[PDB]
């Protein structure tokens, strides 16, 4: 018999995406070729699958640096980190190779999906 | 708010 | 230009209840009446104007135990963390008056908004 | 996937 509020899902990640640009409670740093990217472990979590198995380990639950594999491009993760704070992804000609395949590396199905897609229509 |  | 998936914010809200649920980094002990709720800091300031000024404050940010005010009801806190990691709200005839104090403290304006509307149908 |  509970009633639901439609926009709180939205207004929770938009207020998650401040606490991230202001740097607020901020646990983790995301190492890809260099470049660092500051996060909340819950958020990369509910958003991958391989976060989510990263953080779920008893040893590395603890870690406050994670570093990606070499083959990472990090504008492919910047990209997706703005996805999962935003629900928006920034999908371009140029891009969408290394956002698919950064996606299958961090396990983020949605995403994978809709790079297949955009790519089958551009052949 | 609307019924879930 | 980005493209944008309608479910995400839903689906992370969602495996962050998943988290709450197995108890899974969860980093604060509200203490309401004696009893005790776990929860993700985050998760509770991106839901209440409370919850973000006490851990924006440079002392209380690392506080693992947070006790509320003893006038603070536990359902009516149980209802209310319950809505936060949902966006479903369980109000009740018997329970409406203790949500509403309880959102008002919190400052939750939309769960008071509700409440509010609710309490004025039935008079 | 929409167009926002
Ligand atoms: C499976 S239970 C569960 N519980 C809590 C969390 Cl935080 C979680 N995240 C997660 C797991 C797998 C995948 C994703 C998120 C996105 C994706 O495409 N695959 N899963
Ligand atoms: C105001 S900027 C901002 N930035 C980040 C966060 Cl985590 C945050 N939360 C918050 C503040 C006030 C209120 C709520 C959440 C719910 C409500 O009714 N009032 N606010
Ligand atoms: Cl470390
Ligand atoms: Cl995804
Ligand atoms: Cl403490
Ligand atoms: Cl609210």
């Amino acid at each position: 018999s509970c009633i639901q509020f439609t926009r709180h899902a939205s207004d929770v990640l938009l207020n998650l995406n401040r606490l991230r640009s202001r740097d607020i409670l901020t646990d983790v740093v995301i190492v890809v070729s260099r470049e660092q990217f500051r996060a909340h472990k819950t958020v990369l979590m509910a958003c991958s699958g391989l976060f989510y198995s990263i953080f779920t380990d008893q040893l590395k639950c603890n870690l406050s640096v994670i570093n990606l594999d070499p083959e990472i491009n990090p504008e492919g993760f910047c990209i997706l980190l703005d996805f999962m704070y935003t629900s928006r992804l920034n999908l371009r000609e140029g891009n969408i190779m290394a956002v698919m395949a950064t996606a299958m590396y961090l396990q983020m199905e949605h995403v994978v999906d809709t790079c297949r897609k955009f790519i089958k229509a551009s052949e | 708010w609307v019924i879930p």
